[PDB]
This record gives structure tokens, C-alpha cells and sequence, in this order.
């Protein structure tokens, strides 16, 4: 009920508005979000898996890995 | 191009016969300790021995450092050189057991070669397909994508998996796009818009590339070069798949983890089988723990039994220190500051200080090195420090002296420069000298103790 | 550093290709069903699980506080 | 291979008659040391015979005594039907858990539960797939696949051909077919088929077609250690904390439903329990909370055996400010048998040497190890070991097909022994920094 | 099956009277302090007291460990005997009163008598009732049944991929439920299908069975604390999100314990207050000692059993006091002290026998006489040890029976410390090539 | 009941003349002590009058002389009206927050916001939802006693879509907020159904009317307001613990709120008691924290009780009384509570043996009041128990000596363990790891 950040966003004035955006600006303004790679990982994998000789364990596989709700 | 401490020394000097030249690829001297790196070398290059150590044992300044960078040259590229001071195993993540074999495992490399299964094309069509699920809350899904691809020598429509199409979804993909798609991994990238449609008059700034020549479906194969750790990394924090917990995996923040001797185990047998399919080299490699005697009793005896791991990389130590205290056990004193039933286990290359002579000749090698012209009397002058003072003074003392010397018109550095170099800038023990004469006795002042 | 599906054949593909996801891990965790499915996992129910099914009712919703009823 | 030559890589078992425990002077690749070996090999008899629950064996001697050497010769002499666990003490000391934990998570592991199950796997060659794929698909299908034997066709549901289809299964391909699971790994290509593999690259393998029938029930025994049950049940992914860490410090509630379900599988007849081994080395680096832990840890009934080594003489406990045998405090010692390890005989040292200059592919002339043993004897059996390989490369150096005396000697000149080297700092006590911290940098 | 340490100790062995017999239930002497743990076991069984503090007190291997588990085994399987060492608090997760706490409520249990309704049955008939409710028909080998089932149940089956054909397992008051798999009868459906295949169930399609279910006031913590098993899936990343112990709030625990207590008061739980074991208790901390002193006053708590074998010895985290047991005496004033003393040699000779015929040896009457020399002139512990190894050697001797060549044998395998710190003084006497690490 | 018998249930307030605070010698349980229990309450006096801050009383005084007994009587005293934080030192060497944030939560527990409420609850068991669309409905809701027909909002329809709510639920509508809450299903449909959800349970119908406007009192610590301002569902983690070191820049607004509410009148800061047991356990940063917290407008008033003499501080290593700074001490009032006589522990002894319902012969009462003068308080009054419990062994009707002395027999009190440590000292790991296990 009492924060600046609701105030600082209904004036025109955007002062404090812009104090609290300093680092996303600069950040954006340095180019970083533009710059290319320089790394990545060597090697990328996917999740280990369980194998188990059942239905039941391909049913629950794909409830949790590829869980519907969360997607 | 940047000069450094060692940018001077190329390689070990040694002749084929395997006996080190007196003055070659920058050295000067350790000639019995740049043979004895030699037969290092050889034990590396032949890939047929695991975790054997080598100790470079002498005071400092004496070019161990060099000795374990100059290794580094002779072993060329190809194979893995893991340096390491002992202050980088004390993690605040984990364990620092972890740390040393996350650097055992950085220290043996393989040379892998893969076949990437990919689809790209212009993006022609573009079709969701769907289905009203039973009531589980969320609402529907999409069941399939079809997707039309379009290259220069054919074309195919693709009915995709879902979990393809959000990777096609989360990579913003849209008709008229180029693409390009992994079958190895589910994953998608966008390449650009088509050059068809290339009109200046976008303001999204996009790239315009051509259409893939050849066909929509191709199957290139190249080879990776990777440590037997980028594996253990891979697997412990998996980030490949389209699943959710590789989702999730890249959103939340990296951290490192203390991955179990169950995955390094099961990724043995993994390489292996690469091994064996004839796809993959094995090219062990070799780890310089330099500053030894900053480990602790359990960083050594946990190397112990890493070095009689089935496969372990060569570790050469570097200490410095005499009969010291253990870190981690103030009742035991061993020389090096190396617990006695771990130096058991050690080949130990002595080295030793340098002659008056071979100060003037490495004063003279890295006077060229760092571009300082500099007279016989001034090359005199640096090379009585290093006699009188520690030889890195002399080192030290080039570069002020051609400051000097530029700042007073002089093409080359004379005595005077020095002279001056001399006077600015103190080696310790004048220093040290201060401190005891103007701290004699405490006051406003006095140095603080 | 995982499985996946090679294409065999270009010639014999075809214009119209199903594109399962076949990405998996080459590290491998077989396990029993006697532990996976039929009960040494303590949380699912079943028979012979004759634990889980008692105490997921009770401590998630008879015994447990914040149950409106109980709150 | 990947496996490469270790200073272990000789051992082969414990070297030990079978039918009397009686030690053999040499065999398996270990060298006297029979007293001890006839130790652990009935340790190694009460281990295989599982009755026994929670002892604890010290083996103790000096540096290079065999040790470790008799710990490995127990792990191959057990193989694969027991489990063994080796532990560094150093490695309880995780950031991840408490030092309780982390130990009481290396007795967990030390304990299988054997568990044996059947599944009918159908495999051989694909004769042909069929897939209307009829807008939608994996609406009806045809499977023929032959071994050498049998032929058969096979209507496909609309799951397996899913399957199928995110397998890319081919004609020609070797599949076999998990049924309950509905699996489907491809064990190859049928090099009858090798022309339609057009995409293949020349690197690819080929099989012959598989023999028998398509279809029989094979019987898995897998072992799953308690720990992996504990970590399986912490959440939702449990397992995958096993490869990674970040299993947290695991309920003890957990822990103990899972030892009240594991005994009714017992009695149940579904399981069988197999008491493996765990091995402390250098037990001296664990502190004294970590003793008194062990203490009563080994008085649980599904605790294995603890084989442990120690360096050390009387010397300082961790974690405490006085000293005891072994650097072990006596209300522990109290609980542990102790193995000794003695000093190798010059001639034990010379056959050691020729074992290690056989597991090495090295030629040494007869003076060359008479050398050796020398050195063996005064400067200690591993550094001697480790001039083997340094000679070899020497000799090969000068093109040499077997290493000579002047070898070993070029090997002793370039490389110092312990004794060598501590007199060399005896000696550079001015030019290496003292222990005040103190150093002279002037020549 | 297998023989750890104790598993000779099957209760206190006393009589009718409560006074112990001098030889009995596998134990040896201690009279006197088996008869005090028999008040013990008393005042446990009467649950009329929370918090009463009990020490175990004497040499080490004078049965201290023998009598905690002798009067777990006089509590029997009912009450919660919840033990640790002083040694397991030192969590990395939370703090060590923490630690404490949550092993005060593992020694408070619940006892709850469910009757289970199962329904397991190849499932006939599902039919959609309204559009909330479903009707389900389950069929055995012995009958078929119609259920109506709750929305939520149904969205529970319904989750579960269950379909007509398939074989399910349901329980009635619970609402939990299991795909089995699919009807054997089906197996021809398809020739291949990616699908197991079960036999139709043959006993009755209903069965009903009560069960004792007990649960501990600290399974209420944890599943009121946090959200547990398939409730927190997110907890599969790990990191931040797995499920680490924090520092439960007392307005949890007395909240929790105000549900409780109305489930008492419906008859539906019955409390089982029970014992809490320290062993090691000189391993506990200073901070521990006035944490505990504060615990057991609370009304819930357990009776605490203490061991320690600690003369005059300091306590850990004040180095500055030493006391008795490493006890602090402020709070040595709260517990019933029992002394254990060590054994005669003929109380040696008794325990070796007793566990000869537990590992399943037998001995010659001479094979006796040495093993119990070694228990008086070296260790109890030591000569035990003895037995099993000198059975391998006279099997291996293809006797029936271990003999003295066979314990002279074993003997000489198998140091115990005090040749070992002989050796060590005899071998490590300077730092040589064949030295001891000092 | 789930309460069992403890060693202060007997205790059952302070024992003082409300008029006077003279003391008794012996009333709701306690006994003796007169001038500390003259003392305390005095402090209950200024507890609950209220307005002096921040006073620091120190109970100090050899083992067994009823420094928690008094702590417990006073907080039994003050009854559940007023705030009684009681914490252990040992409490506050917390691992997920530093000690000064241990520190100020515990002192932000002690003072207690207090509001009074009345708001309009609609509760009672669902009869139809009706709902027509061409959005609008009807509800009938009925108790044992009433039923009524409610018009619902578009909005409330949507809300019971949302929340499933059928016919034969129990619904509860707080008309403040709007928002509904389902609190089961009526016992009546219990044959509704042949099976049931895990998430479902079955209720008693409401009684009475629909809508009720019940005045409720409310009182809730300032650290229940912080946790809750904490972050977005911070009230979790009053339960869980789950909190950070809470920024102080947030209790500064919580602070100055509060006293906006006592200005207006919307609530009434009601200042309690911490009290810290065993206070030589915190260190040097601890108390020189508390000199600051205690310094403050809404600081409790704080109890605090040791037994140390001239003992080291913590975290340092120079002696001082009680084992507390001498810059700490300067701020607080000390009361000493003495030993007692043999007629105060015979007393004792009685109150005791009357709680735990064990009935003494007046010679075994005699005789354990001797154990109680030679062995201590708390030797004597657990010999109660086991002597209760060893009679019923032999069937008998009351505690006999016999059966004291056979409990005397089988449990040592602290001296004599003393002796058997000094008597087996070899046989006994020592302070440096000797024993001899031999005979
Ligand atoms: N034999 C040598 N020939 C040429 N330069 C040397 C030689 N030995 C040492 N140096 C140089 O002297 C400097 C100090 O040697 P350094 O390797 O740092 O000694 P340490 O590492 O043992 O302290 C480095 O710049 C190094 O390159
Ligand atoms: N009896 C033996 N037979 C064969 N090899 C041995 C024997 N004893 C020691 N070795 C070998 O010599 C090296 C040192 O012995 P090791 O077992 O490591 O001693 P420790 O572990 O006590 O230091 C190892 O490579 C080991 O394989
Ligand atoms: N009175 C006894 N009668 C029979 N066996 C005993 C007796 N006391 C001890 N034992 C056995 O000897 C072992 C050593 O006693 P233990 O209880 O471990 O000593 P502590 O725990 O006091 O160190 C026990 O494991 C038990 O098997
Ligand atoms: N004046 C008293 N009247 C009645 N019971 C008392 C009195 N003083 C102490 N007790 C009881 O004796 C025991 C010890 O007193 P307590 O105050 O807890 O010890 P301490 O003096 O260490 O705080 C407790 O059970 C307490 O209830």
C-alpha cells in the first residue's frame, strides 16, 4: 500500500522512474544483449532418464519430464 | 604481442638426443632440469601412463614456472595443459576435493566426431494441430506441428513433435523465416528471413539471408574437441534436451555441483563406446598444480587416490618452500611443505640458482624480448642485481629504464637510466631497510606494525 | 553427448516426415519396476504401498493445519 | 583403451588359494606379503558369505607396504556380485552435507538389494515397415521382421508406431523391442541391407541378423544399493541427484520406511540383501565426530564391512589436541582388528619391479633390474617403479629395444629420490623459504 | 539372517518382580542397571511423564548400547524408539537445536486404525454421469461391481490414464488409486503395442483390510511445513527448490499439536509418547545442553536416554569447564544416573558363549577357556571378534568346530590395538624409509 | 490429554496478594522464594501496566532455585492477554540468519498489536446454484435453521465455476472480501458417493443464520506483521521459518504504521515479556545488540535468568559475573533466588507428588525430603516418580520407604556419579583418550 515504484510510475516527470532503470538501461546501452558469444558450453546433454521395463514408468516419464501444466 | 614473465621462453631446448642446449628456445642454464621436462614430455606424448607425478622442487626465481609453461609448448595444442595454483582449490560451492578432480577430468581431452542430422529451409507453411484434453485445468494442447521447409534443391513439410515446436515457438519462428533444426537435440534456430521479400522498410533491423542451397534434409558430420569434464558438466546439469528440466535448467542461475563418482564412472563407459566406435581419440593430458604448498593434508591425500584412478592425467607439482609446516597439520613438518607419504610418490626435478653469467645472458634475452636497446655497461649494471638482489629485480628494472631513457631523448638505455631506475624503484630489502630506520620507534610518523 | 534417431535414408524419406522427439541420454539408470512402480517409491500408492495412500489423506488433509476446517 | 597403466593395474585378485587360504608366494600379480593376504582373504570369505554384519578391519604399515595394493586384490577378487565402496576420508568433508551424513551415505551405498525380473524383448532384422500415417498420423501399420530362424508380421498399435516412427526404424535395421516398455533400440545395421543405407557414411558398422526367435523372455538381476533407494525417494527427480550430487541430507525418516520395506521384500522372497564392502583409505584423516558415528553405525544390522588403512604411528587425532595409535582414538580401535603390512625383502622388491616392468611394456636387461632392486632398496619400491618408465623413454631416446643400465642410470642422475631431495633441502635451506617465512634471493 | 553386535540382546530379562535374573534374555550381569532400565521401561510404557531425562554411565564396552536397545526391544515395535548420536546434530542445513527438536517429535508417535476399502478389478463399464459425477464398473474373475465416484476421484482416474479394459486398483477412503496396467484379455488388440498386459484379477473384486497406521508428531511437521512428494514437482531441479530442512517455527509445532489433539478427542489417534536415544552424548555441544534443559520441560517431550563413557572430561564448545561424563553439571542435575560396571571373567566366559551360538560357531571347551583370556587380558570386544574369523579358518581346516589352532590362528591374523601400538612403537621409532608417518 | 506431566505443571501463576504483591508462603504451587516472587511481581506490575520500555531483569541464582519456576509463574500470571516470548540462548545461533536478526525478531514476537473486528460471514450448505445467460444466477444456501435464496453476480459465478462448488457442499462468503471458501461437503451426503478424493471431508451442517456479524478480538506480534511484509506470501513462512535477514528499511515502515493505527485508534500496542533463559550463552555481540534493542520505544521488557558465577564470557576471554559484560550488567536489575530449607523442599516435594498423583507415606515424604537436602530438588522430586512406579511393581497402595530407598539404590544423584568417575577414572575415556578396556 505504501511504494515508490507505483508513484514513480504515474508521474511525467520519470526521474525516479529512470534511477530505478539504471542497470537494465545500461546494460542494454553497453550492447551486451547484441555483442556475440563469447563461449558456450563444450558439450550439451539431455536429462539422464530412468529405464524401467514398464507402461507405468513411460506414463510418469512424460507426466513429469514433459510436464503438461508447467509447459 | 603484450610482453610478460615469460614471453621469452618458447620451448625446452633440448637437442633429438634429448640433451638440453645450454642457451635455446630462451633458456638459460636448468639444463639437468630442462632434460629431466624433456623425459616428462615423452611420458606425456606416449598417452600409455595415468597419474604419475612430477615435483619441480628449488627456491623461487629459479624458472620453475618457466620449466611447466616451456612443457606447455613442447606438448603443442592438441593436448590439454590445465594450470593451477593450490589457492584455486578453496571453493565456497563445493567441496575442494571436487575442484581437483573437476581439474583431473579438464586435464585428460578427447577428440570426438559427430554427425549433426538437420532440416533447413525456408519456412513455406506453418500449421498447428491440436486437441481438447480432459479436464486437467491448463486447457488444450497442441498435438503436432506441420511445418512446410523450402530449400533450394527441394522441399518437405514436416509434422513435428510439440516439444520441436516449442523450441520453434521460444526461437519466435515465423512463415517466411529461414530455420535450421537439430534432430540431435530437438533444437531450432533461426537464421534470418528469406531474401525474397527484402524490403529496406523494416523497422526490425532483420538479416536477410539466402535460401539453404542444396536439400531441405542434410546430415554433416565434424569433429568436437572436448575434456572428459565438459562431459561430466553436460550430464550433471543437462541443458540439451526440450524437456522442462532442461528448460528450467537454463533459466535458473549456474551453479556448481559436486558431481558423483557414480556419473564420472558411467561416463567412462559412454567414451568408451566412442572409443570403440572408432569415432573418438583419447588424448590425456597433463595438470600443472603450481604453488603445491598452498594444498592441504586432505587435498593431498585425496590426490592419493585420484593418481591411482584408471585413468588419471600427469600432475606436476611446483613448490618452493624447505622444511615446512603442512597446511592442515601444524604437528607435521616435510620438506617442500609436501606430506612425506605423498613425496613417496613423486619423480623430484631439482632446480637451481643461476650463475652471474647466466643472469647477464637472461637479462640480455629479455632486454630483446621486451624491444629494450640496451648498452654493454647498462647490460653490466642490471646483471649485478640479480647477484647483489633477487634476479626478477633486474627483470623489473628494464622496462622504468627504457622509460627513462625515451623520456631523456635517448634512442637506447645507458647506466644513468638504471641508475635512476635504481632509485625510484626499491627492491625489498632497501625497503625493508626503511621500514626497520624510520620504524625504529613508534609515533605519528612510524610505520605500523 | 546423447542418443538420437539417425536418418538411414534420404532416397527413401519421402516429402511428408513425422519428426519425433528421439533426443535421450546415453547415461542410462536401469531400475527394477519392483522399485520404480510397485512400491519403493514410499509416495505412490498401490498395492503393497499400503503406506502412502493412509498418509497422503491424513497428513495432507485430515491432520493437516492449514485445511480450511482446520483453520 | 581407455584404461590406461596404473600403479595398481598389475593387481589381479588377492593371489590366495581358493581351497585353504593359503597364500602362494606370488600369484595374481601380488608378491610376498602372505600373513596380511591371508588376513584379508578371510575377510574376503566372511565378506562373500554376508552372515556377518558391521566388523571393522584396519590394515596398518608403513608407506608402500602393500596397502592399497591389498584392498584392490580384495575389490577384483570380489568382482561385480558384491558391492564395493571406496571412500577417501577426505571426502566427507562436502559442502553439500554434514560429515555424518556424507558417511552415513557411504555405508548406504555399500549395501545392495538384489532384485530379479523377466521381460519378453522381441528382436531381429526389419523386413518392412509400413505406416499409413493417414492430416494426423499413426493410424495403422505393418511390422515383418525375420531372425535367421523366423519370419513374422506383425499389426502395430498406434503408440508403437509413435514408437517407430521417433525411432526412424527401417528396413534392414536390427531393433529389439522392449514390449511391456515399448522401447525400441537399434543394435545395428543388416549388412545384407548396407546398399539402401544411402545416408550412412562410409564409417558405419554392419551385423548379421540375429539367430533363434523373434520373441523369448530374458531375465535382468539388477542390485540397487540402499542409497540409491534413500536418494530415489527424496523427490521428485531423486534419482538424478545420484549422478549430479545435490542430494541434500536425506530424511532419517526416509531412511527408515525404506529399511522396514526392504526387510519385507526379504521376507516376501521378492529381494535379497547383499552386504558389500566399504574402504576407508587413510581413515586418519576422519575427525573425531566421525568416529563416534562409525561406532555405532557398524552396530546396525544393515551395515557392511569397513576395511580401512592408516600411514600413521601415534600421532594427533583431528578435531582433537592429543594422540593415539594410528591417529585413531582407542574407544574406536577398541572396535577394529588390525592387519600389519611389513617392509618388502630385496628379492620381493625385484619381483615387484619385474611385474611392474611386465604390466609396462618394458624390456630390462638382467642389470638393469639388479639396478633397480638396488635402488629399490635404498630409495624406496615406488620410486624405483616410476625410474621403469622414465628408463623406457631414455632407452627409447637413444632407439634402444631394451633398457640398460646406462638408462636407469641417466633415469637416477635426472629424477632425485625422497632422501635426495630432503638433502637438497638440508642443504638450499637459505635459497628455499624456511618455515619463518624467511629467504635469501641474492646469489 | 545376519549377526551385527546386539542382536544376541532380546530384552531385559527380568523377572516377574522386575528383578533381573542373573543370566537372561542374552544378557550377562549388569543386575543392577538392567533393573533400572526396567523402571525406565516402566515409566515409558506408563506414558504418565514427558521429559524425564535417563544416563547411562561407565567404561566403554560395559553394555551401555546393549541396554538402550534391550529396552527398545521391551517397548517392542509400538512405541517409537527414535536413536542417533550426539555426533548427527551437527546439520549443515539447519541449527543443531533444530536438529534436536525434529528428533524430540520423532519419539512422540501417532497411532491411527484405518479400514482400507480396495476395489481392484478390470475396469467394465465408465461411464460419465453428469456434466461431475462418474460411474464405474470394475469387473474380477469373481464378480463385477458398479462404483459412483466423486468428481475428484474420477479426476484421479482420470489422470491416470485409465480406460475400459484396463486393470486398476482403487482405495475407497483414501482416493488413491493405480493403473495395474491393461486386461490380458486384450493382449490381441494389437499384435505389437507399446503396453503391458496383466492377467484379470481373481480374487474378490472388494476387499477390506484395517490397518494400524502410525505415523510421528514430526510426519506432521514435515508434510504442514512444506509441500511433499507429487505435490512439489519444481523440486526436480534441485538447487534452490529441493527439499531442505528449515528452521520449523514453535507456533507450527503448537498448532500442529492443536490438531492432534482433536483427533484424539474424536477417538480417530491414540498418542504413543516414546523414547529419544543419545549415544555419545559428550559429542553434544554446550549450546545443546542448554538447549535440551529448556526442551524438557515442554510437555510433549520424550523420556531421553543418554549414554556416555567420558571420566573427568571437558565439555565440547567450553573448554574452560570440565565435568563428569563431559555432562554439564547443570544439567547432570536433571537425569536418573545408572552406572554400568565392567565384567568378571566369568561373565566374559558367559558372553562368549552366548554369542558363539548367535554367529552360529561352535567351540571346543578349551577354544572357550582362550577366547575369554583374551576378553580379561585384552577386551570383551576383541575376543568376540575372534569367533567368526577362526570359523572361516578350522572350515577352511575342514573341521566342524573352531579349536584352539584355530583361535591361535585367528589371534595372530588379527591384531588388536595394544600389539598394533606396540609395533608402532618398535617400527615408528625414527622417521626411516620403513618408518610410521609420526 | 496430549499435555503430560512436566516439571512446572504445578505451577500455576505468580502466588502473590493482588493488592499488596506481598507473597504467601506457599500458593499456586509455589514455594518460598518470597522475595524474588516480591520482586517479580513488581515487574508483572510494570508489564502490565506497560509504559516503561526496554527494563532488563537478570533472575540469578544457584541450580535448582526456581529461576525457571518464577519465569514460568510470572508468564501464568500475565496470562494469555499479554505477549511471553520464552527463548533459549541457544535459539539464536541460528544458520539461515545472523544473530542480530535472531535477536530482533524475538524482540519484535514480545509486543503485540491488538484489533477488534466485526465482519459479515456467510456460512451454510449449498441447496442450488441456479444460473441463467441470454450473466446472472440464484443461490440457496440452508442451515439446520434457515434456508434463503441469494442473487449472485456475474463475478460470483465465475467463483463458484472456479471453485466447484455443488449441491451438499459447505460454502463459507466473507461479504468483506467477497471471496468464497469451501469447507466441505454436509455429512448428510456421506452415502452420496461410493468413493470419495483424498482432498474431500465431510462436516456437520451450519447452524443458525446464514450471515453472522461476529466481534472478534485480534492480536497478532509486530514479527507476525514483518514475515507477513517479508515478501508476496511471506504469512508461510511464519511456519516454516523460510525468512531472510529482513530488511530493516521494511520494519521501518511496519513501525511507523503502527503508530498511525495508535494514533487512530485502529489498534492497541500491547508491549509484552521476552524471556531468555540460560543468558550466558549468548556473546559479546549478543548482548552489546541488546543494549541498543533495549533502548527503544517498542521494546519489551526483558527477563533473562542464569546460574554462571564469575565465569568467561563468550567470544572473549576475560571472566566476569554471571557470565555476563560488566557494560551489559550496568543495565540491568538483578534478583537472587536463594536454596531452600528443608521445610521449603518438603513443600516442594508434596506439590510435586500431588501433581504426578502419587501418593507418599509421611515417612517416605520424610525421607525423600532428606535425599532432597542431601542430593538436591531435582533428585529427590525424580525420585517420585521411579518410586511410584517401582511400588506398583510389588501392587503397592502407597509409596513406601522401601520403595524409595530401592529407588535411591538404583539411580545415583550427582555426587555420587561424581565418586564413580573419580572411582573408575581408568576404566573411563579421560580428557586426553586414555582407558584401559582390560581387567
Ligand atoms: N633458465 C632460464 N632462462 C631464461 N629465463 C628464465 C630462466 N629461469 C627463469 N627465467 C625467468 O625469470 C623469471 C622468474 O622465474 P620464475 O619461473 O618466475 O621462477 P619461479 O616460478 O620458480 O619463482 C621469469 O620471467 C622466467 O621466465
Ligand atoms: N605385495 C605386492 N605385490 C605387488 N605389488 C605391490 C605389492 N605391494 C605394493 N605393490 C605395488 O607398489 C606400489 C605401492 O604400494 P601401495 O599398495 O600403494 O602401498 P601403500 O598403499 O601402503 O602406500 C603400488 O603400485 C602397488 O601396486
Ligand atoms: N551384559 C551383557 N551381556 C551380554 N552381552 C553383552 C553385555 N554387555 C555387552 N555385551 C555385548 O558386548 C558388546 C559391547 O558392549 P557395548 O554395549 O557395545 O559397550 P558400550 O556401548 O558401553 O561401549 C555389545 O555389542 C554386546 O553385544
Ligand atoms: N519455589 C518453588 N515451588 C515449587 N516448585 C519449585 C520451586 N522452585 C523450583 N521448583 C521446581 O523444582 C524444579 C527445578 O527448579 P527450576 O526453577 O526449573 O530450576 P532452575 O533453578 O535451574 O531454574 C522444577 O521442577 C521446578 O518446578
Amino acid at each position: 500500500r505504501e511504494n515508490p515504484k507505483a508513484v514513480a510510475e504515474i508521474t511525467t516527470e520519470g526521474v525516479l522512474r529512470d534511477l530505478m532503470n539504471i542497470a537494465r538501461v545500461k546494460y542494454r546501452e553497453l550492447g551486451l544483449c547484441r555483442l556475440e558469444k563469447a563461449a558456450r558450453p563444450r558439450a550439451s546433454a539431455p536429462p539422464i532418464e530412468v529405464v524401467c521395463d514398464s507402461r507405468s514408468a513411460v506414463i510418469e516419464r512424460e507426466n513429469i519430464m514433459f510436464h503438461p501444466a508447467m509447459r | 604481442h603484450r610482453t610478460a614473465a615469460h614471453t621469452h621462453i618458447k620451448g625446452l631446448g633440448l637437442n633429438s638426443s634429448g640433451i638440453a642446449e645450454k642457451q635455446a628456445a630462451g633458456f638459460v642454464g636448468q639444463c639437468a632440469a630442462r632434460e629431466a621436462c624433456g623425459v616428462v614430455v615423452d611420458l606425456i606424448k606416449a598417452h600409455k601412463m595415468a597419474g604419475r607425478g612430477v615435483l619441480l622442487a628449488g627456491g623461487p626465481g629459479t624458472g620453475k614456472t618457466a620449466l611447466a609453461l616451456a612443457i606447455s609448448q613442447e606438448l603443442g595444442t592438441k593436448i590439454p595443459f590445465c594450470p593451477i595454483t593450490g589457492s584455486e582449490i578453496y571453493s565456497t560451492e563445493v567441496k575442494k576435493t571436487e575442484v581437483l578432480m573437476e581439474n583431473f577430468r579438464r586435464a585428460i581431452g578427447l577428440r570426438v566426431r559427430e554427425t549433426k542430422d538437420v532440416y533447413e529451409g525456408e519456412v513455406t507453411e506453418m500449421t498447428p494441430e491440436e486437441a481438447e484434453n480432459p479436464l486437467g485445468g491448463y486447457g488444450k494442447t497442441i498435438s503436432t506441428l506441420l511445418i512446410g521447409l523450402k530449400s533450394a534443391r527441394g522441399q518437405k513439410k514436416l509434422r513435428l513433435d510439440p516439444s520441436i515446436y516449442e523450441a520453434i515457438q521460444k526461437e519466435r519462428v515465423q512463415v517466411g523465416d529461414v530455420i535450421y533444426i537439430e534432430t540431435n537435440t530437438g533444437a531450432c534456430k533461426r537464421v534470418g528471413r528469406s531474401d525474397a521479400y527484402a524490403t529496406e522498410f523494416d523497422l526490425e533491423a532483420e538479416e536477410y539471408v539466402p535460401i539453404p542451397k542444396g536439400e531441405v534434409h542434410k546430415k554433416k558430420e565434424i569433429v568436437q574437441d572436448v575434456t572428459l569434464h565438459d562431459l561430466d558438466v553436460a550430464n550433471a546439469r543437462p541443458q540439451g534436451g526440450q524437456d522442462i528440466i532442461s528448460m528450467m535448467g537454463q533459466l535458473m542461475k549456474p551453479k556448481m555441483t559436486e558431481i558423483t563418482d557414480k556419473l564420472r564412472m558411467e561416463i567412462n563407459k559412454v567414451v568408451q563406446k566412442y572409443i570403440n566406435q572408432g569415432v573418438a581419440e583419447l588424448i590425456p593430458g597433463v595438470l600443472f598444480i603450481d604453488e603445491a604448498h598452498m594444498l592441504d593434508i586432505e587435498c593431498f591425500t585425496y590426490l592419493n587416490k585420484a593418481l591411482e584412478s584408471p585413468i588419471a592425467p600427469i600432475v606436476v607439482l611446483a613448490s618452493n618452500r624447505g622444511i615446512a609446516t603442512i597446511r592442515g597439520a601444524d604437528d607435521l613438518k616435510a620438506a617442500h611443505g609436501i606430506p612425506p607419504d605423498f613425496l613417496q610418490r613423486l619423480l623430484i626435478i631439482p632446480t637451481h640458482p643461476y650463475e652471474p653469467d647466466e643472469i647477464r645472458r637472461i637479462v640480455r634475452i629479455r632486454a630483446q624480448t621486451e624491444g629494450v636497446q640496451l648498452t654493454d655497461a647498462a647490460v653490466d649494471r642490471v646483471a649485478e642485481h640479480g647477484v647483489r638482489i633477487s634476479l626478477r629485480y633486474c627483470l623489473q628494472l628494464l622496462a622504468p629504464a627504457s622509460i627513462l631513457a625515451r623520456v631523456n631523448g635517448r634512442t637506447q638505455v645507458d647506466v644513468q637510466d638504471i641508475a635512476e631506475a635504481e632509485e625510484l624503484f626499491l627492491d625489498a630489502r632497501r625497503s625493508a631497510n626503511i621500514l626497520t630506520s624510520t620504524g625504529e620507534s613508534g609515533g605519528l610518523h612510524g610505520f605500523i606494525s | 553427448c546423447g542418443h538420437f534417431a539417425e536418418t538411414g535414408s534420404f532416397l527413401r524419406e519421402g516429402t511428408n516426415v513425422a519428426l519425433g522427439y528421439s533426443t535421450r541420454s546415453l547415461v542410462e539408470y536401469r531400475l527394477p519396476r519392483l522399485i520404480w512402480c510397485d512400491g519403493g517409491r514410499l509416495d505412490k500408492p498401490g498395492p503393497g504401498n499400503l503406506v502412502a495412500g493412509f498418509r497422503s489423506k491424513y497428513l495432507n488433509h485430515m491432520m493437516n493445519i492449514w485445511t480450511p476446517e482446520n483453520i | 583403451g581407455l584404461n590406461l597403466i596404473a600403479a595398481h593395474s598389475h593387481i589381479r585378485g588377492l593371489g590366495v588359494d581358493a581351497d585353504t587360504l593359503e597364500p602362494r608366494p606370488s600369484s595374481q600379480g601380488l608378491v610376498g606379503q602372505e600373513k596380511a593376504r591371508k588376513a584379508a582373504a578371510v575377510v574376503l570369505e566372511m565378506i562373500k558369505q554376508g552372515k556377518i554384519a558391521g566388523r571393522a578391519v584396519l590394515i596398518a604399515g608403513p608407506p608402500s607396504t602393500g596397502k592399497t595394493a591389498i584392498a584392490m586384490g580384495m575389490a577384483q577378487s570380489l568382482g561385480q556380485d558384491v558391492p564395493f565402496t571406496t571412500l577417501a576420508a577426505s571426502e566427507i568433508f562436502s559442502l553439500e552435507m554434514s560429515k555424518t551424513e556424507a558417511l552415513t551415505q557411504a555405508f548406504r551405498k555399500s549395501i545392495g538389494v538384489r532384485i530379479k525380473e523377466e521381460s519378453e524383448i522381441m528382436e531381429g532384422e526389419v523386413v518392412e515397415i509400413q505406416i499409413d500415417r493417414s492430416t494426423g498420423g499413426a493410424k495403422q501399420g505393418k511390422l515383418t521382421i525375420k531372425t535367421t530362424d523366423m519370419e513374422a508380421i506383425y499389426d502395430m498399435g498406434s503408440k508403437m508406431i509413435d514408437a517407430m516412427t521417433k525411432e526412424r526404424v527401417m528396413a534392414g535395421d536390427i531393433i529389439s523391442i522392449d514390449k511391456s516398455s515399448g522401447k525400441i533400440t537399434k543394435l545395428g545395421r543388416s549388412y545384407a541391407r548396407s546398399r539402401d543405407y544411402d545416408a550412412m557414411g562410409v564409417d558405419t558398422k554392419f551385423l548379421q541378423c540375429p539367430e533363434g526367435e523373434l520373441q523369448k523372455r530374458k531375465e535382468v538381476v539388477h542390485t540397487v544399493s540402499l542409497h540409491e533407494i534413500d536418494v530415489i525417494n527424496s523427490r521428485t527427480q531423486g534419482f538424478l541427484a545420484l549422478f549430479s550430487g545435490d542430494t541434500g541430507e536425506i530424511r532419517s525418516e526416509i531412511r527408515d520406511q525404506i529399511n522396514t520395506k526392504v526387510a519385507e521384500w526379504k521376507e516376501e522372497g521378492k529381494a535379497e540383501i547383499v552386504p558389500g564392502v566399504l574402504f576407508i583409505d587413510e581413515v586418519h584423516m576422519l575427525d573425531i565426530e566421525c568416529f563416534s558415528y562409525i561406532n555405532r553405525a557398524l552396530e546396525s544390522d544393515l551395515a557392511p564391512i569397513v576395511i580401512m588403512a592408516s600411514n600413521r604411528g601415534v600421532s594427533r587425532i583431528r578435531g582433537t589436541d592429543y594422540k593415539s595409535p594410528h591417529g585413531l582414538p582407542l574407544d574406536f580401535l577398541d572396535r577394529v582388528v588390525i592387519i600389519n603390512t611389513h617392509p618388502y625383502t630385496p628379492d620381493e622388491l625385484r619381483q615387484i619391479l619385474s611385474i611392474r616392468a611386465q604390466e609396462e611394456e618394458v624390456d630390462l636387461t638382467p642389470d638393469a633390474l639388479a639396478l633397480l632392486t638396488k635402488i629399490g632398496q635404498e630409495a624406496g619400491l615406488r620410486y624405483a617403479s616410476n625410474l621403469i618408465t622414465t628408463s623406457q623413454l631414455i632407452a627409447a631416446k637413444r632407439r634402444a629395444k631394451q633398457v640398460g643400465v646406462e638408462d636407469v642410470q641417466r633415469s637416477f642422475k635426472l629424477f632425485y629420490d625422497p632422501a635426495r631431495s630432503v638433502r637438497f633441502v638440508q642443504e638450499s635451506e637459505k635459497r628455499l623459504i624456511g618455515n619463518d617465512g624467511v629467504v635469501d634471493f641474492s646469489y
